């Protein structure tokens, strides 16, 4: 229909601030910085 | 020493039983718009 | 644990208490009337007396 | 509902370079610091 | 037409941002200032300047990150890129510090770009200019304590770095080296601050508390359209309420809103005017009349004289590590311990 | 309205109010001494902050010495 | 009382907030329905382990573990309580109404 | 220098793919005004 | 027409000067003696033993002390979280040395506030409006219960406790941020959010109000007597107020409802204290902040210090030098 | 019949949208 | 410090000299969003 | 020397008295403990 | 003739030069594109 | 037996408390007065 | 209301995810090339977790003079 | 000496709390 | 090199004026603003 939903466009940007967020709280762990 | 056991405990009952005694005698008709 | 236990268990109860002061005030303002609002055809202060 | 199938818009405005200018910097940066914390001392 | 009256037209037009004649200034300093600090807590580090990595590049996370203050070593200097310090060099340049003083600077010429852009919003649509009045506690706290206080000081080092945890160092660095919480004119902060929180809280919360029946729904946020003529709320209700519960009541809603203006903006003016002077060490740090009597009776104890010895502990177990230009070799045995810990 | 003796030869330089020199005037001529006098001022703020340090200029408190 | 749905939550969530802060201490304080082998040592026995394990400590250097003479003047080990117990001295006296199964024989 | 131009390629792959969906329709917003 | 109901209806009547409904039979006698002893005790009270250790603290007015120093000092360790009322002393001035004046206020005050939350719920009743500022109110009757009675029940004893005075709560705050580490806990951080957010909003509304207000007044007149009390009409156009600051950050940021806007002000304040709330009272029972000391490493292990260590080098100097006889093992509370 | 899911079908919105199962028995059971 | 605040509200004061009582009534239509093309200048109101 | 038309009245309502006599007594609350340091 | 003294020299090139591009492109973006009744 | 403080500061504290008092009492009981004569006996 | 073209009907626009559902990920790309090819350290100066101390240096690294910090900083890595 | 000094700035300032409650100026309406 | 004075006596003077001082100027400013009520805007 040419057009996007707003609510979607919402939702697999919102998995992504979640998934961003994810990885920061994963690196904390892990690597450099994490008293390893 | 006693006798202030004695006088505190009349005036914390004397106020928790205007307290209890006092929500207990229809709290919710005491607003407006009906009685 | 005790000290994941006892810290939970003032984050939960206390908001618990929270949402008790929010529906003790709506369910007697509701059950009144003036839950939506003060009704603006008679609102109860202008037929009061005013303080001094 | 439908998209605006004939109006004129204009695509560069400069609601375009105030967003771009705090957006293109994000998505660089959010990458950079997604590679931070798979390096290993 | 014109030439200069041509770009009046043009940066006072509307469009979704406005930049106006402020936004010259406005909107580079800003922008190189919100993004100055964003580059320098992602990939700067502060190993040369403090001895401490604080970056997301070198392990640290959003509390623990820093833009750090540029050395003892330069002292005063403004550290241009195109300086006598760092001359020519973008590495040194961050290394150097510099980086503090190309946010600072462009803080300080960017705070001015936005009070002069509340000034050209509310003259253009036709208001009363006193959003850039209550702004100028802002300017008045980033223009003392990021810069009046370290010029007064010794140099740069013992500014405030941008960052979350190297904040929390400045909080305990003036309580340790300065008593600032015994300083009067912060607790004149205090209670301007914590004032206006109240305000905020007790005036929002009581004209969603009483508000007129407009509408039939549940909820009340939408019997409210913007352009209406009668009030949303019972001002007579809520000055009947204060009234009994308090005391002390609003009768007028044109001095209510003022006193919300008044009670964070002058509560952050005068906590500005003692850390002026605290950049002098024209600190309030000690009553002598309870220093004279403590040292001649050793069982006179006070919550202040207590006070007194949680300052020597922090001014002497974080001097090795806070200032470590100075060299402070201090040993175990020579610090001010308490007893078993 | 008093008219004295010092109010009568201090007339002519109370005069002219509102009498203004048309369209732009003189502006050109100001931005260029306003442009000048701030390109003054960062000259001796850098002087003072020793990041113009020029020949035979020491700012150390060991210049007014003997 | 009130008689609609939104007074019957609002008198349980009362009843639960009540629940909550009596789980809280227990969870802090009880050692006999949350046992220390499985949920740790509460907030007071560990205060008093360690007052034990420095009684045992300083015994085996062969002091007399009382007569301890304290540095404010009271007991470092060894102390009087408020109603006259023999309870262990030192920042630890404020717990001294502990019952913990490895010092109550 | 050589790892400028490895981090800078995504950035000239992705105005590739912009001015080929907008240099139709960039011309025309400068031609007009 | 009963005896008792026409008692019953003076209490719950809206006549008085001030409201005196039931929750106001509780907090009337209970604050006038939790002032009536905060009033004496900070003029006259003796020198109060509060660590237990025999070293009284002399903080009342009598014993030198400045207002800026003066305190009704917390009660004595030796005693604990013990129930110690006058009737369970020996004599009025022992339970004076081991500071009994702290509990008979903070449990009085305590009770007063929380029935002072109960009658802001009843006036709220019997002037027919909507009753939730006993919620906003409850943001600082939890926050005056987190360091008054919840960090002495997790720590122990009364003497934890915030003592009643200026330099008392300077003195509360440096202890408790040598041993809880409360600057890097994440939820005073939300509370830091609220008190100067709170403080930004209302420097905001307040200001966007005052900027936009409709001439009803004269020129040399002050300009609060334009607006006549109990009038029908706003006093500011509010379409103004969201057109300025709709040009100041842009159209969408801003709230044309202002029933919306001023909920956003009974939010962020409120709900920030409640998250302050809850952190003192979670480091109570020793759930503490944020511990990033030494976990910045390089490849050989050496420990580089981050930001986080220069505040624990604050932290472990207030941590020694803080009641500085009163230990007498090597671990605080461990 | 059926009964409130919307905004004007029961006054609440979406965000107050759990409140619709006071006068309505059978959700609300298979709501808990 | 102090005088730098109060020229900043005598700068406020003698350029917004005609709305110290306060706004008029002039002021309602010509703030609402997208009427003017320049913000604040009535001759351009931008209209068909 | 002729009468001034420029001379206004000052006021000062009741409200305004209590914030003035709180603002002054209490900033010297704040300050005596300072003054006699 | 000091290289710090000709670093600000060089400065005052490198401050105008930069900043004379939104002086232009504050001049460029009017010429091409204005109000319709106005000054 | 004794503080050792500042003499000078009760003449701060006294007159940096009674003469702005006094001010506000001056402004305040000629606003009223200026109320009486205007509304009554006018 | 102002005349441009409004934001939501940009979002949700079928060209505005055929242009950039490749250059939000060709930015996150290049800003993920920056921080591994050993960029982002060489040009912020930030050191390397090896790179922090050195056999020659084992104590910390700190700027000691103002005017020759060009000449010290050369001398203090490597 | 000077702690008559603070019992009276604090006495006071609670006697102008007490006047600024019941002898206040009273908001009537305005009909 | 000194004169020792009695030190209450800087606040017997200086309350014992600019307290009846204040009293006098109380008084006169509202008499004046009685007959600016009553004489002018009557
Ligand atoms: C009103 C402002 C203060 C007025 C005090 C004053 O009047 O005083 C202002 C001056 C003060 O004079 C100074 O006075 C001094 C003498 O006083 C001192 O010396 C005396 C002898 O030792 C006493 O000890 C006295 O207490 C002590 O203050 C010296 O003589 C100086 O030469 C002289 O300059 O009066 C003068 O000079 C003359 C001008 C008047
Ligand atoms: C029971 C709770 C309580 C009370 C009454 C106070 C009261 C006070 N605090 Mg305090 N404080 C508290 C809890 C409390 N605090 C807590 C939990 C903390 C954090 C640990 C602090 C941290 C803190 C700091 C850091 C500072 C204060 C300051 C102050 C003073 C001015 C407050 C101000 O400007 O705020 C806004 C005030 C209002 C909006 C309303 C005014 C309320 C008045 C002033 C309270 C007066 C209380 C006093 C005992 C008189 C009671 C009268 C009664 C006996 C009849 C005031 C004495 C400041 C100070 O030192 O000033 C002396 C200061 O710097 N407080
Ligand atoms: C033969 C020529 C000659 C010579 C040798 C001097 C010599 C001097 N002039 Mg000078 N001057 C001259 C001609 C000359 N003048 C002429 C023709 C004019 C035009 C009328 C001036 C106008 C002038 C001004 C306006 C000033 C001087 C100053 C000075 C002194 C500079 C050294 C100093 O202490 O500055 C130290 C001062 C500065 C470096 C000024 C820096 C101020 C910065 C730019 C702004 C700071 C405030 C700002 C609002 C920031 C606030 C933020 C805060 C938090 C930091 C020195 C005595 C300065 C002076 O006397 O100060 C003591 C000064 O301010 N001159
Ligand atoms: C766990 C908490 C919880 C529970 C049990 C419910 C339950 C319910 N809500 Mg509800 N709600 C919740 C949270 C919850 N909600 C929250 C957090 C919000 C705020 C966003 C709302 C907002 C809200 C609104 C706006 C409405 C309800 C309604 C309803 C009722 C009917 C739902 C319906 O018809 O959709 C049917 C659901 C689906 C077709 C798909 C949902 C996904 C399914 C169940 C997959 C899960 C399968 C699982 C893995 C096994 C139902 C009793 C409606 C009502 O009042 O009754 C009509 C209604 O209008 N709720
Ligand atoms: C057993 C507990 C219980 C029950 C059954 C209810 C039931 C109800 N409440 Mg209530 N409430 C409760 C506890 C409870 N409450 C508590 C504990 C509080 C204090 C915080 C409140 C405060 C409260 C308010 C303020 C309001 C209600 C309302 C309502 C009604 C609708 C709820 C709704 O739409 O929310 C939908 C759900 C959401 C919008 C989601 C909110 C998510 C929150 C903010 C975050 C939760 C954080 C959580 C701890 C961790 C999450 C993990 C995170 C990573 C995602 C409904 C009758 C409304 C009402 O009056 O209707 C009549 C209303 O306005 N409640
Ligand atoms: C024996 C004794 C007493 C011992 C105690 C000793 C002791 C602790 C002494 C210290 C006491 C003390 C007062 C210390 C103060 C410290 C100090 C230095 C203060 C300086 C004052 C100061 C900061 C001046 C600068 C100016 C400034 C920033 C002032 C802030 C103002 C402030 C603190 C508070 C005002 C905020 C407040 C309480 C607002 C309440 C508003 C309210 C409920 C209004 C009523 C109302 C509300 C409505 O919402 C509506 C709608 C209507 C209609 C209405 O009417
Ligand atoms: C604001 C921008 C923050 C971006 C940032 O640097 O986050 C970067 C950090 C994570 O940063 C990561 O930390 C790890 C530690 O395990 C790694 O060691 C690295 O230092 C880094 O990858 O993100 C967060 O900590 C959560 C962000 C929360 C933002 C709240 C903003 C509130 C205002
Ligand atoms: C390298 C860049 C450096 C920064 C450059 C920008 C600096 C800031 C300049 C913008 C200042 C905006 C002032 C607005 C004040 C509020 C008044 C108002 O209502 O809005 C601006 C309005 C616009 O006026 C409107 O327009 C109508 C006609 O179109 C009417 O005139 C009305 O008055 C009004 O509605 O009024 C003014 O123009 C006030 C003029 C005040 C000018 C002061 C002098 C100029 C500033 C000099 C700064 C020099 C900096 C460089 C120094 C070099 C050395
Ligand atoms: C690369 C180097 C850096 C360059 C960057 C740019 C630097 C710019 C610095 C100067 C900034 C000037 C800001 C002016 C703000 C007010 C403008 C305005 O809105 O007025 C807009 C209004 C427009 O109102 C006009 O009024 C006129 C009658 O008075 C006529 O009737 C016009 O038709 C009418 O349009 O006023 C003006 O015409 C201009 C008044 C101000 C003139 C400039 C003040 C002096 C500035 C000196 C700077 C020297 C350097
Ligand atoms: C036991 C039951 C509960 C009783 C509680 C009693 C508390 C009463 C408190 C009254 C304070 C009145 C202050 C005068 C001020 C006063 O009365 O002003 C009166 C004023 C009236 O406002 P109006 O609506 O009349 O405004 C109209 C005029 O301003 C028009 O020009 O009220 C206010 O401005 C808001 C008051 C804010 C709250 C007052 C500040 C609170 C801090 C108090 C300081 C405490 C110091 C303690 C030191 C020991
Ligand atoms: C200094 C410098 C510079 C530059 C600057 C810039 C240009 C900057 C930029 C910057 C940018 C441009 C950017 C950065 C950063 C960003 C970021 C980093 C973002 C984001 C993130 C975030 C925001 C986080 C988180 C989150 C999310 C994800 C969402 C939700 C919420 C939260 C918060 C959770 C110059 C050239 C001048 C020169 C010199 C050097
Ligand atoms: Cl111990
Ligand atoms: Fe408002």
């Amino acid at each position: 229909t040419g057009r996007v939903p707003i609510w979607l466009v919402a939702f697999v940007g919102g998995i992504a601030v979640i998934g961003l967020l994810g990885l920061f709280i994963y690196g904390s762990y892990s690597g450099v910085g994490s008293s390893l | 020493m006693f006798t202030l056991k004695i006088f505190v405990y009349t005036t914390v009952i004397f106020f928790i039983s205007l307290f209890v005694f006092g929500f207990l005698s229809n709290d919710p008709s005491r607003n407006p718009n009906r009685k | 644990p005790r000290s994941w236990l006892t810290s939970s268990h003032f984050f939960l109860p206390f908001f618990l208490f929270i949402g008790h002061l929010w529906h003790a005030g709506r369910a007697r303002a509701a059950a009144a009337g003036f839950e939506k609002g003060i009704n603006r055809e008679n609102e109860p202060v202008l037929f009061m007396r005013p303080l001094d | 509902g439908n998209p605006n199938q004939s109006v004129t818009y204009p695509i560069f405005t400069f609601r375009w370079l105030a967003i771009h200018g705090i957006a293109v910097p994000t998505v660089f940066f959010l990458g950079a610091i997604t590679s931070m914390q798979f390096i290993q001392r | 037409r014109g030439w200069f009256d041509l770009i009046d037209d043009w940066l006072k037009r509307d469009r979704f941002v406005f930049i106006g004649w402020s936004g010259l200034l406005l909107l580079p300093c800003s922008y190189l200032a919100l993004g100055g600090w964003l580059t320098g807590t992602t990939f700067v580090t502060s190993w040369y300047t403090h001895g401490l990595a604080s970056s997301y590049l070198e392990g640290c996370n959003f509390l623990t990150a820093a833009v750090s203050t540029p050395a003892n070593s330069m002292g005063h200097s403004l550290l241009f890129l195109w300086g006598p310090e760092a001359q020519g060099d973008f590495t040194r340049w961050c290394q150097i510090g510099g980086l503090w003083t190309f946010i600072a600077l462009h803080g300080a010429f960017g705070l001015i770009g936005f009070c002069l852009r509340q000034f050209e919003i509310a003259r253009l649509v036709g208001l009363r200019p006193y959003n850039a009045i209550a702004f100028s506690g802002p300017i008045s706290v980033f223009v003392s304590v990021f810069l009046m206080y370290p010029l007064g000081q010794a140099s740069w080092f013992f500014a405030p770095s941008f960052g979350v945890a190297a904040i929390f160092r400045f909080l305990l660095f003036l309580q340790g080296f300065h008593n600032w919480t015994l300083n009067p004119f912060h607790m004149m902060g205090v209670a301007g601050i914590l004032g206006g929180a109240l305000l905020c809280a007790i005036h929002g919360a009581t004209v969603e508390n009483t508000l007129f029946e407009d509408g039939d729904a549940a909820d009340t946020f939408r019997a409210f359209t913007p352009t209406q003529s009668e009030e949303t709320y019972s001002m007579v209700t809520a000055n009947r309420f204060w009234s009994q519960i308090f005391g002390v009541a609003f009768s007028n809603k044109r001095w209510l809103h003022f006193f919300m203006l008044f009670v964070p903006v002058t509560g952050l003016w005068t906590s500005s005017i003692g850390i002026v002077g605290l950049a002098l060490n024209l600190r309030a740090y000690d009553f002598v009349s309870q220093e004279l009597r403590a040292a001649e009776d050793p069982e006179f104890e006070t919550f202040y004289t207590k006070n007194i010895l949680l300052n020597e502990g922090i001014r002497a177990w974080m001097a090795a590590q806070d200032q470590p230009h100075e060299n402070f070799i201090f040993p175990e045995e020579v610090l001010p311990r308490g007893n078993a810990l | 309205a008093l008219r004295t003796r010092l109010g009568e030869i201090l007339r002519p330089l109370n005069s002219e109010y509102g009498k203004v020199a048309p369209g732009w005037g003189t502006t050109p001529i100001m931005g260029v001494f306003m442009l000048l006098f701030f390109l003054f001022l960062l000259i001796i703020l850098q002087i003072y902050n020793s990041s113009l340090i020029i020949e035979n200029v020491d700012v150390d408190w060991t210049s007014l010495g003997n | 009382f009130v008689w609609s749905g939104e007074a019957y939550l609002s008198y349980s969530l009362a009843a639960l907030a009540l629940m909550g802060f009596t789980a809280s201490c227990y969870a802090w304080y009880n050692n006999t329905a949350y046992p220390s082998e499985f949920y740790g040592p509460t907030g007071p026995e560990a205060s008093q382990a360690q007052a034990f394990t420095f009684l045992v400590r300083d015994q085996r250097l062969g002091a007399n573990v009382a007569s301890a003479q304290g540095p404010t003047g009271l007991g470092k080990y060894l102390m009087r309580s408020p109603s006259g117990e023999i309870i262990f001295g030192g920042e630890t006296m404020r717990f001294w109404d502990l019952r913990a199964p490895w010092l109550e024989p | 220098d050589t790892r400028l131009l490895i981090v800078l390629l995504p950035v000239l792959a992705a105005a590739s793919w912009a001015l080929y969906n907008i240099g139709r329709v960039a011309l025309q917003q400068f031609k007009r005004l | 027409a009963s005896l008792w109901e026409r008692f019953c209806s003076w209490v719950t009547s809206t006549e008085n000067r001030l409201y005196i409904g039931w929750f106001g039979v509780l907090m009337i006698p209970t604050l006038l003696t939790a002032t009536s002893v905060f009033i004496i005790a900070f003029v006259a009270a003796p020198p109060v033993d509060i660590d237990g250790i025999r070293e009284p603290v002399a903080g009342s007015l009598l014993y030198g002390n400045n207002i800026i120093s003066g305190a009704v000092i917390p009660s004595s360790a030796a005693i604990g979280i013990h129930f110690y009322p006058i009737w369970e002393a020996a004599s009025l001035d022992e339970w004076l040395y081991n500071g009994g004046c702290y509990p008979l206020i903070v449990l009085h005050f305590l009770l007063g506030v929380a029935c002072y939350m109960g009658r802001e719920w009843e006036l709220s009743y019997r002037l027919g409006m909507r009753p939730w500022i006993a919620v906003a109110f409850s943001a600082p009757v939890a926050a005056a219960t987190a360091v008054f009675l919840i960090y002495p029940i997790g720590q122990g004893s009364f003497s934890d406790g915030m003592p009643l005075g200026i330099s008392g709560t300077f003195n509360f705050m440096i202890v408790f941020q040598a041993e809880h580490n409360i600057l890097m806990h994440p939820f005073h951080q939300l509370g830091v959010a609220g008190v100067f957010g709170g403080s930004l909003f209302s420097a905001m509304h307040g200001s966007l109000v005052t900027s936009s207000l409709i001439r009803e007044t004269t020129e040399n007149e002050s300009a609060n007597y334009g607006y006549k009390f109990g009038q029908e009409e706003e006093t500011y156009n509010i379409v103004a107020a969201h057109g300025y600051f709709g040009r100041l950050i842009f159209q969408y940021a801003s709230f044309n409802n202002s029933r919306s806007l001023h909920f956003f002000l009974g939010l962020w304040p409120v709900v920030g204290i409640w998250l302050t709330s809850i952190s003192v009272s979670t480091m109570a029972f020793n759930l503490n902040g944020f511990n990033f000391n030494q976990s910045v490493v390089d490849s050989q292990g050496r420990v580089i210090n981050t930001w986080a260590d220069i505040i624990n080098r604050a932290n472990l100097g207030m941590e020694v030098m803080h009641e500085r006889n009163a230990h007498n093992f090597p671990l605080d509370l461990a | 019949s059926a009964a409130g899911r919307d905004i004007e079908s029961t006054g609440f919105a979406w965000w107050s949208g759990n409140a619709r199962l006071i006068n309505v028995s059978g959700k609300l059971l298979g709501a808990h | 410090l102090l005088f730098f605040f109060g020229h900043l509200w005598h700068g406020s004061r003698t350029l917004f000299r005609d709305v110290f009582a306060g706004i008029g009534a002039e002021v309602t239509e010509q703030v609402e969003f997208g009427a003017f093309a320049k913000l604040g200048d009535r001759t351009t109101k931008k209209q068909g | 020397s002729n009468p001034n038309p420029n001379k206004q009245p000052v006021e000062l309502n009741r409200t305004s008295l209590f914030w003035g006599l709180l603002l002054i007594f209490v900033l010297a609350v704040l300050f005596s403990s300072y003054f006699f340091n | 003739m000091t290289p710090s003294l000709s670093s600000f020299i060089n400065s005052l090139i490198l401050g105008l030069v930069i900043v004379v591009i939104p002086i232009s492109g504050a001049l460029l973006f009017v010429s091409q594109k204005d109000k319709v009744t106005r000054s | 037996g004794g503080m050792s403080v500042s003499f000078p500061a009760y003449l701060a504290v006294l007159l940096g408390t009674f003469v702005p008092v006094a001010f506000l009492v001056i402004l305040y009981i000629q606003s009223e007065a200026r109320k009486a004569g205007a509304s009554s006996k006018s | 209301s102002t005349g441009e073209r409004p934001f939501s009907d940009i979002i949700t626009s079928i060209r505005y995810w055929v242009i950039h559902s490749i250059t939000i990920p060709s930015l996150f790309v290049a800003g993920w090339l920056f921080v591994s090819t050993g960029l982002a350290y060489d040009v912020f100066g930030t050191p390397r977790p090896n790179e922090y101390f050195t056999q020659d240096r084992q104590q910390v690294p700190l700027v000691n003079d103002r005017f020759s910090a060009k000449q010290e900083l050369e001398d203090l890595t490597k | 000496m000077e702690a008559l000094v603070y019992v009276f700035l604090l006495v006071g300032t609670l006697m102008v709390i007490f006047f600024a409650v019941f002898f206040r100026d009273p908001p009537k309406i305005a009909k």
